[PDB]
């Protein structure tokens, strides 16, 4: 199937008027080239093969920047260097999340990819055998960690993935997950109805999809014990929506996010740069 | 239980798929979908509208 | 409970639970109770004539010892989470006397019943999990 | 004889009439009905209230003058308190319905001015704190048939708790979008030298068959005036914009006592 | 298996379960039924609301002892305020409903006494002043749920304005026949040593179609002790009589505002 | 093979009693 | 000696298996088997009980 190609028509004089409409009905102008000129044939064999939903978001993207670090910890602080905890999400970066945005409603499989990068923190401390990370999903419910090193990372049932580092990136796939038929990408309400003169808080309370979504957590650590020499790593998260639906289109951001909601910053909602005129070529 | 499909054309024709996994979540990308119909967005209206026609009479 | 454990080895659940109620006072005590699943968005109901407003049954004591009260599966999402969620929040089950028990002399006044749940067949479970009831010491 | 300006629409006991119409959008393409057994989640029998809530509830009016940034409902909230259809809301856990919503506008020939009318599924609007995010009370973000209003400046409160409300930023449809770009959206538009009504006919619309009307908006109202009310004799004028929404298809699960939400 | 003295009935989201009942009565052999068309007089489009109100409403209890001389409720009144019920009927003019009446009353095998429940059309009672005839307030005639209770004297009031209530007396039925007869009308007996509750099922009966149920109660539920109550080892006990009603085949027409009655 | 679908059903006025059972049983 | 399967659904058909090894123990998982009767655990009774029936007469 290809774009639409153009016939040969030449001129009109005629009480058929396509040149005039009334977008007050809700449809927008329909009328083509050949309504309002003279066109020859031109046979279109171009396609629209890299804008339908699969090619618009058939891409591995970045959505987070994990960290975590391998070395002798004696304080609380440094314990809890040891192993890192992330709520699933695509709102903490901005681009995927766009895209996804341009709609309300969403049902795809998840391939999620990862790549895992270490730095020495010092040089004076002798060298690191190479490392094993354990990437752990934790759905909600299951307990999550308080120590790198405590019974939660035997994962009889939560789904890990142990990487060996300089391998290659480590990738599985996520089914379609979703509570309800569809993901939602707004939800305009909240996650219960506070009643008439009911003693619980109204005060501290959030609004919309913060309140109702919940796609567990990531954990990740070394697997190995302390050398000497401390290792600082990074684990960036990719996704990639596969076997796409999506449903109600809706404008695209145009300022820039401040959080996970909607909410925009006062310094930030100019996205025009002034025309000079508004007779500017 | 190989599909054989035809390719995207290049520069100057078929390609073949196994799925290795029991689970469709594990496949690869869908097929092409060429499927359209911009008139549920572009033209919802109840009543036809015929373009040569007034959009209102 | 036996389902509560299964539950929490996965994430969601969906359909319909069953709770059997077996009245163990003795064979001369009768009475009426009105069992009763209110599902949730409204004021939790403390008195009986907010629970009979719900779905509810009421159970008349005698030879059948044992009442059956369903909560049927009525969600906004076709599964709920198993834990505590205000989205997935379930609603409410309570008990009330219909009429009163009664007793005739040389009788116990005080007595109790037994509640028991379990799935229905319209049940099932997604997302394997590990649970938060077994652990150890590293 | 028949026109695309002459329409007139009955639900229940109630019928309207407008002789300058500009056609109807039916949202999507796709005319509201009933949940199919093949769809279906909760498992109680429905209630059906039919003619007695699926009928036109006529909201109070507004006033359009030549500084009105703009209105905005929500729906099924605007309706929440209108007759047996706001009853079988409230005695409910679950439901859902489409809507035939009917906004009016006249004006005269010598009158000027054009409203973009449009329909919003999950309408989130940004709060008024940059203290926090997604930080809206539940009576702000409800306020039934009265509705909100749109403003062109954006003055986010010294202190969290006095920003729990909706900073409805015209420009920025209240959600960070550009405006001009809410086509997208189901809708119509009364340019007031064309016609004087817009009629749009909403299938329900959300991720799951049914919900809870009582957490959850399915659909946003906005009406914001895209050209300016003008009138040469009195540019101090106003002219009323009148909404008139009538449920479709509604259908209710999982009857208990009645819902009595928070009102402070 | 099956037996005379064990029943279940589920309406809409209720079930009711007896063990220890006597059949049930199907009033005057007529199950409840829709308005045929045939039979029709108001021409809108009737509201049918189905489970939402045709359930089992449980009343306030009463309690039975040995000096108790009966109780009496009225129908649609006792359920005026009982769910969605009481909003079809009230924003509608007018109103038609069956019933299944589920009166309830356990005791013990050492436990002796009577109770004949009577379903009674147009149950029309005197008042207690002999300076006026037929002169009852709407407040007194339409108690709700609480019904009223049955004397064995009469004392009429000195003043006419004090005596704008029933003269409920036991052995004339309230209304100058005797009690004796009272069987003439489908009826159950509760006698303890046989059973533990009635089961009364009711067709609508009026002279028209459909009626003003606000104005007009078609039936009256009356229960009075025809054997008192005794307990050998304390003749000071009570016993608890419940009362549940199912309406059924419910159908409203002339919806409007909703009806809010006079309280004093 | 899927979990168990939800008849259609109205109620009922019988002596057909299911809510009713006797958990003695071992059932 | 190929093994062509109904994968489980995404989503949004088939997946191919062939075994390597001489020992069954070296397969993947065991197909889905959705056997089951709970009844006995349910209900492990000697004489037919018909819900709608009395338990006990
Ligand atoms: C992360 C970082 O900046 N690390 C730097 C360290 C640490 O600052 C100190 O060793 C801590 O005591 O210092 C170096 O000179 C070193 O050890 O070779 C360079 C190295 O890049
Ligand atoms: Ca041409
Ligand atoms: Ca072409
Ligand atoms: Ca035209
Ligand atoms: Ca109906
Ligand atoms: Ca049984
Ligand atoms: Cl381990
Ligand atoms: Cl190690
Ligand atoms: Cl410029
Ligand atoms: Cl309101
Ligand atoms: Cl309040
Ligand atoms: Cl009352
Ligand atoms: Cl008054
Ligand atoms: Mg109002
Ligand atoms: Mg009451």
């Amino acid at each position: 199937p290809t774009a639409q190609s153009t016939p040969l028509t030449s001129g009109v004089n005629s009480q058929e008027v396509p040149a005039l409409t009334a977008v007050e009905t809700g449809a927008s102008g329909q009328a083509v080239p050949s309504d309002v000129i003279e066109t020859r044939h031109v046979v279109n064999y171009k396609t629209r093969s890299e804008s339908t939903l699969e090619s618009f978001f058939g891409r591995s993207a970045c959505v987070t920047i994990l960290e975590v670090e391998n070395f002798n910890a004696t304080t609380d602080a440094d314990r809890k260097k040891q192993f890192t905890t992330w709520a699933i999400t695509y709102t903490d970066t901005v681009q995927l999340r766009r895209k996804l945005e341009f709609f309300t409603y969403s049902r795809f499989d998840l391939e999620m990819t990862f790549v895992i990068t270490e730095r020495y923190y010092a040089s004076n401390t002798g060298h690191a055998r190479n490392q094993v990370y354990q990437l752990m999903y934790i759905p909600p419910g299951a307990p999550r960690p308080t120590a790198w090193d405590d019974y939660t990372w035997q994962s009889s049932s939560n789904p890990s993935v142990f990487y060996t580092y300089g391998s290659a990136p480590p990738r599985m796939s996520i089914p379609y997950v979703g509570i309800a038929n569809a993901y939602s990408h707004f939800y305009d309400g909240f996650a219960r109805v506070p009643l008439k003169d009911e003693t619980v808080d109204s005060g501290d309370t959030y609004y919309g999809l913060v309140t109702i979504n919940d796609f567990g957590t990531l954990a990740v650590r070394v697997v190995n014990e302390y050398n000497p020499a401390r290792i600082t790593s990074k684990i960036r998260v990719y996704m990639k929506p596969k076997h796409v639906r999506c449903w109600c289109p809706r404008p695209p951001r145009a300022v820039p996010y401040r959080g996970e909601g909607v909410d925009f910053k006062q310094d930030s909602i100019t996205p025009l740069t002034a025309v000079e005129n508004i007779n500017t070529f | 239980g190989a599909q054989v499909s035809s390719q995207k054309v290049g520069a100057h024709v078929n390609y073949t798929t196994i799925n290795y996994y029991k689970d469709s979540a594990s496949n690869a990308a869908s097929k092409l979908d060429f499927s359209q119909d911009p008139s549920k967005f572009t033209e919802p209206v109840k009543d036809i509208m015929i373009k040569t026609a007034p959009a209102l009479n | 409970t036996m389902l509560g454990e299964i539950l929490n080895y996965y994430t969601h659940w969906t359909g319909s639970l069953r709770f059997t109620f077996l009245f163990c006072g003795s064979m001369m005590a009768t009475g009426k109770i009105l069992l009763s699943y209110s599902p949730p968005g409204a004021k939790p109901p403390t008195t009986r004539k907010d629970a009979m407003l719900g779905t509810h049954i009421i159970w008349d004591l005698g030879l059948q010892s044992s009442c059956t009260m369903l909560a049927p599966w009525i969600s906004n999402t076709v599964y709920r989470r198993c834990i505590k969620d205000d989205f997935t929040e379930g609603g409410y089950i309570t008990c009330f006397y219909q009429t009163r028990i009664v007793v005739p002399s040389g009788t116990p006044t005080s007595m109790f019943m037994l509640a028991f749940v379990s799935a229905c067949p319209d049940f099932s479970v997604r997302l394997l999990r590990d649970t938060n009831h077994i652990s150890q010491r590293t | 004889g028949y026109s695309d300006r002459v329409r007139q629409i009955t639900l229940g006991n109630s019928t309207i009439t407008t002789q300058e119409a500009a056609n109807a959008v039916v949202a999507y393409g796709e005319w509201p009905s009933y949940l199919d057994d093949k769809e279906a989640n909760p498992i109680d029998a429905p209630t059906e209230p039919d003619v007695s809530s699926n009928r036109f509830y006529t909201l109070d009016s507004v006033q359009w003058k030549s500084t009105s940034r703009g209105w905005w409902w929500k729906l099924p909230d605007a309706l929440k308190d209108m007759g047996m259809f706001g009853q079988n809301m409230y005695y409910h856990y679950l439901g859902r319905s489409g809507y035939t919503v009917h906004v009016q506008c006249n004006a005269s020939k010598f009158h000027q001015g054009a409203l973009g009318v449009f329909a919003i599924p999950e309408y989130v609007m940004a709060c008024n704190t940059e203290a926090k995010t997604s930080y809206v009370s539940y009576v702000n973000a409800n306020p039934g048939e009265k509705g909100g209003v749109f403003d062109n400046a954006y003055n986010p409160s010294a202190e969290a708790s006095e920003g729990r409300k909706f900073a409805a930023l015209d420009y920025l449809l209240g959600c960070g979008v550009l405006a001009g770009n809410a086509f997208v959206y189901p809708h119509q538009i009364i340019n007031l030298r064309t016609n004087n009504s817009a009629t749009l006919v909403l299938p329900y619309v959300n991720s799951l068959a049914i919900d809870c009307m009582a957490k959850h908006n399915n659909w946003g109202l906005v009406i914001l005036p895209l050209c300016k009310l003008d009138y040469a004799p009195n540019s101090s004028t106003e002219i009323p914009i009148t909404v008139t929404i009538a449920p479709m298809f509604t259908e209710f699960n999982g009857l208990r006592n009645i819902t009595v939400p928070a009102t402070q």
